[PDB]
């Protein structure tokens, strides 16, 4: 865990995501853009080979993304793709959506989806160092006025803590989402309902998106990393829900 | 069940006679049955490598009786280097290798 | 043909070219193989013996059991059937119904003899060697592949005399001796 | 490839073993057959095996529970075969 | 076995006896041996060490 | 009768840290990943079955 | 180890017939040619050599381990078998007595 | 130089794949839940949210129970009583001489939450809504089903006897 030590790296059993395995394991997705960690996590480098060029790998930090503990906490299958569209919703900053765009690599694009301006400045000077990520500064509760921006994405994922979450994403599913596209979402227990427990809210909004034409394949919790929350990987049926 | 801690003591066991001291370590009984347990694992698997002496059907031909030999006593070598690979040097290859 | 979807499917529930009723199994060829066995008319000419077998069991099952012809005939009848090998053992009267298969007597074929002598390594190499001619029983060589063996003539298989198969063997135990030409 | 392998073959061996490495540490259990694809490389903000021999508390163990091994290994053997068989001959 | 019987003449007061040992097999012991004055053959079930003590029980 | 219910607790404890992975602090240090090390093959998942 | 009698071993069946590789004396061109890299590399050939000793053995200790609560479990778990034996022979009399 | 042992080539049975019968040629560990404890499921509190079988309902009946004001007096705290989608298909499925049972059924304070399943059959609906939360509380008065349920961790069950309601698992009886 130093920057001296030298570190296996193996290709993870989903795509566009790599394992550094070390003295210690580390989760791994490769620098499209080399020189520049853009949260200041420890990143790797390799050559291969004109001289060998140099191809730079980025820790994945699971503490900072809430996609980041399903990896590490095992989910059958992520319907994030080195080559798929992918809708993110709620991208703040580059905390975690600089890691969905270089496990989609340079073919397919995501979009990020933030309402706020000081958090939206800096996501704009990221997206211009990685082409995939086009930011959208629009709420994400209205699809209609980004509806220009953004074609057919191949899975959502949904970063919002605002506690109208299922009807944030039915409105983002039925509208842009490919069918038979998964969808990702992220709940957390206290920012949906703090009054009702934790487990409740895993079991209301399974509920809710199964009224939306969405059967949720699996169900992590993530729990060893962040304290009380819940990805909940999806799948946009739309026909033949049962 | 219903048995006092001081019926279930101990019993020591004691050693050898200090007088006897060159025919080092007396055995104990539970150091003769691994004696005689890896006794019985022996005949048990020479009994039967004596039984397939008896019925050895000497017409038998298996296709690998090529690149077997025999040596004059009648038992099989085998080389150390055991590749099919790593035989005897080529004197192109000695004139390399030099 | 197709893997024909599911409409396709409910019309044609009992379409197949493959396997039918008729070919039973396939379970002619599927001996044929475990025996290696060349012409196809082979199975079918033991079949007919082997169903013989059966159909003289069972009108002699149907003679009356405390009858001193039909106790003598049957053991009468094992007696050959177990010199001749197809059959295990002489104890039980009812293998003359159950145990008599076609692989019963398609495993006192020559090259399974040889094969259950370990002369040759695999089944087909038996038949490889037979063809060649490579075997014996006695005095003369055995060039059919498909020569029933007795139980009391499987002692007298042996390599055939002075052969380059027979030579290689002694061979390897470093004991060939030419004054045998071996 | 077959080049540059030494160097590569000591840490790959050191990592499909490394639960010996520490006797804190205790890492899950798995297998880690070595992969197909694979690209050795370093941290930026010397390979492991040259690290690791470099510190003196590793290198202090391995050669205290080496030698405890090989004192139970050795123990039945054959040492002690003709020590037997020395003090009946001695006397 | 020696040394556990005096006399030639002891043993044959003894013969027939169920010997066994500290390994725990049994025996009989059965002649006394001559040339020596006090030893005497002695069956076991199975191999005797060296290293192992003979006790015969007796009341 | 206090000692004994605290020294259960304690022990019963860290057999919940074994059976499930119990959320622990936060992350308070600088390190990022992990420590006992990642599996490819375990998909810790509740499966939703139909 | 056992050692087979060589009468035994001489007419033993092609199938089995024990490999016993003798010794070699005379010195091979091979061991007298092949490099030894000494110094440093021999310090980093200990070592690896001191590594995989201890993970053989800490995995057989272990290993072991398991085999030892093996033979614990399944003896609880006869024993909880037992009782589900008994006392299932006394339902279907309890069952019978009202037929 | 024709080759020996030659055989009249025929179709493989165990081997070929024109035939329909031979036409057929990442592990799973759920985790134990972040609510559970070792037994206690220390999430549950009340409000509660309560399954209810088509047995449950039916004696409630013979047993001159409300359901809701009588669910509140074995359970002493509030509850939310909700029949899945699965379970109202049994109720009408029942028929003509159940059908005050189906009134009863639906009421407005009763909720109903609808399930993703291709099938009528409750008794499998409803465990399977258990295993994947925890969250609910069982009300059944099936054999098969409490059995089924008392070897799930954590999960109260609730029967009906005599005169009002029972729980089984719930550690917080008062
Ligand atoms: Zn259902």
């Amino acid at each position: 865990a130093r920057g001296g030590a030298k570190v296996v790296i193996e290709p993870h059993r989903h795509a566009g995501v790599y394992i550094a395995r070390g003295k210690e394991d580390l989760l791994v997705t490769k620098n499209m853009a080399p020189g520049e960690s853009v949260y200041g996590e420890k990143r790797i480098s390799v050559e291969e080979p004109v001289p060998p060029t140099k191809v730079e790998y980025r820790v994945w930090n699971p503490f900072r993304s809430k996609l980041a503990a399903g990896i590490m906490g095992g989910l059958d299958e992520l319907f994030i793709a080195p080559g798929k569209k992918v809708l993110y919703l709620g991208a703040a900053s580059g905390t975690s959506v600089s890691h969905v765009s270089d496990v989609v690599g340079p073919e397919g694009v995501v979009y990020a989806v933030e309402f706020s301006h000081r958090p939206g400045r800096e996501l704009i000077s990221m997206a211009k160092k990685r082409p995939n990520i086009i930011p959208i500064i629009e709420d994400a509760r209205h699809p209609q006025k980004y509806r220009m921006l953004i074609g057919m994405v191949d899975c959502v994922f949904a970063d919002v803590a605002q506690p109208d979450q299922a009807r944030i994403i039915a409105l983002n599913s039925h509208m842009f989402l490919k069918d038979q596209g998964g969808v990702v979402i992220s709940i957390k227990a206290n920012c949906i309902d703090s009054t009702v427990d934790a487990e409740t809210v895993f079991a209301r909004e399974v509920q809710k998106l199964r009224e939306e034409r969405i059967k949720p394949l699996e169900q992590l919790t993530l729990e060893p990393y962040e304290r009380d929350h819940c990805i909940v990987v999806g799948r946009y049926m739309r026909s033949g829900l049962k | 069940k219903l048995v006092h801690d001081v019926q279930k003591k101990q019993h020591r066991e004691r050693s050898q006679l200090t007088s006897r001291s060159r025919y080092g370590f007396l055995e104990k009984h539970k150091d003769y049955v691994k004696r005689a347990q890896d006794f019985h694992r022996k005949q048990s698997t020479l009994k039967v490598l004596r039984e397939k002496a008896k019925e050895r059907n000497p017409d038998e031909y298996y296709h690998a009786m090529h690149s077997r030999k025999t040596d004059a006593k009648g038992l099989l070598i085998s080389s150390r280097h055991g590749d099919e690979e790593d035989e005897s040097l080529s004197m192109d290859q000695v004139k390399l290798l030099k | 043909v197709r893997k024909l979807k599911h409409h396709e499917q409910k019309l044609l529930k009992k379409v197949d070219f493959l396997e039918w009723k008729q070919d039973q199994g396939h379970r002619d060829t599927q001996v044929m193989r475990t025996y290696h066995i060349q012409n196809r008319e082979d199975y079918h000419k033991y079949n007919r013996i082997c169903g013989d077998i059966r159909r003289l069991a069972n009108k002699l099952s149907l003679l009356p059991p405390t009858d001193p012809f039909r106790r003598k005939h049957e053991q009468l009848l094992l007696d050959k059937l177990y010199a001749m090998g197809v059959l295990t053992t002489k104890s039980k009267i009812s293998d003359l119904e159950n145990k008599v298969t076609v692989s019963a007597i398609c495993r006192r074929r020559l090259p399974v003899i040889m094969h259950r002598l370990k002369m040759a390594e695999t089944i087909q190499d038996a038949v490889k060697f037979i063809e060649q001619g490579h075997v014996r029983v006695g005095p003369n060589l055995i060039n059919d592949p498909a020569y029933l063996v007795t139980r009391n003539m499987e002692d007298y298989v042996t390599w055939v005399d002075n052969s380059k198969i027979k030579k290689t063997l002694l061979r390897y135990r470093n004991q060939i001796d030419d004054f045998d030409f071996s | 490839d077959d080049n540059m392998r030494r160097e590569v073959q000591r840490d790959l061996l050191l990592i499909k073993h490394r639960a010996a490495l520490d006797p804190k540490r205790h890492y899950k259990k798995q297998r880690w057959e070595v992969p197909e694809r694979f690209a050795i490389g370093t941290i930026i903000e010397s390979t492991i095996l040259e690290t690791l021999m470099g510190d003196e508390a590793s290198n202090k163990y391995f050669k205290r529970k080496y030698n405890e091994i090989q004192e139970k290994s050795t123990s039945g053997r054959k040492a002690h075969y003709k020590k037997m068989k020395e003090m009946r001959k001695k006397r | 076995i020696k040394d556990m019987f005096s006399s030639a003449m002891e043993v044959a007061r003894f013969e027939g006896a169920q010997i066994k040992t500290v390994s725990g097999i049994r025996g009989e012991i059965k002649r006394a041996l001559s040339k020596p004055e006090g030893h005497y053959r002695a069956a076991f079930e199975d191999k005797i060490l060296m290293s192992d003590i003979v006790i015969l029980r007796s009341w | 009768s206090r000692v004994k219910k605290r020294k259960k607790y304690q022990k019963a404890q860290k057999k919940l840290k074994s059976v499930r992975a119990v959320y622990s602090g936060g992350q308070s240090g600088v390190y990022e990943g992990e420590k006992t090390g990642i599996k490819k093959g375990l998909t810790r998942s509740v499966k939703f079955k139909n | 180890g056992l050692k087979v009698p060589k009468a035994v071993q001489k007419e033993l069946p092609f199938k089995s017939q024990i490999h016993q590789m003798k010794p070699q004396k005379k010195k091979t061109y091979m061991a007298k040619r092949a490099v030894v890299l000494g110094g440093d590399e021999k310090k980093a050939r200990s070592f690896i050599q001191k590594v995989l000793t201890i993970s053989k053995a800490k995995d057989s200790k272990r290993k072991e381990q398991k085999a030892s609560q093996r033979k614990e479990r399944l003896k609880k778990l006869a024993k909880m078998e037992e009782e589900k034996s008994q006392r299932d022979k006394e339902k279907k009399k309890e069952y019978f007595a009202q037929n | 130089t024709r080759k020996f042992g030659l055989v009249k080539r025929t179709l493989n049975t165990k081997k070929d794949q024109r035939l329909k019968k031979n036409q057929e040629n990442t592990r799973n560990i759920p985790q134990v839940s972040s609510a559970l404890f070792f037994q206690y499921n220390q999430a549950i509190k009340p409000p509660y949210q309560v399954l209810i079988d088509t047995n449950f309902i039916n004696f409630s009946i013979q047993k001159k129970v409300d359901i809701v004001r009588g669910m509140m007096d074995c359970l002493l705290a509030k509850c939310n009583p909700l029949i899945t989608d699965c379970v109202m298909a049994e109720l009408e499925k029942l028929g003509p001489k159940y059908r005050i049972a189906l009134k009863l059924a639906r009421d407005p304070r009763i909720k109903r939450l609808s399930c993703s399943h291709k099938g009528t059959y409750a008794d499998d609906c409803l465990v399977h809504r258990v295993l994947q939360h925890k969250c609910y509380i069982v009300a059944t008065n099936d054999a098969g089903l409490k059995q089924r349920i008392r070897k799930i961790p954590g999960i109260p069950l609730m029967s009906v006897g005599g005169h009002a309601y029972v729980i089984e698992k719930l550690p917080d009886v008062f």
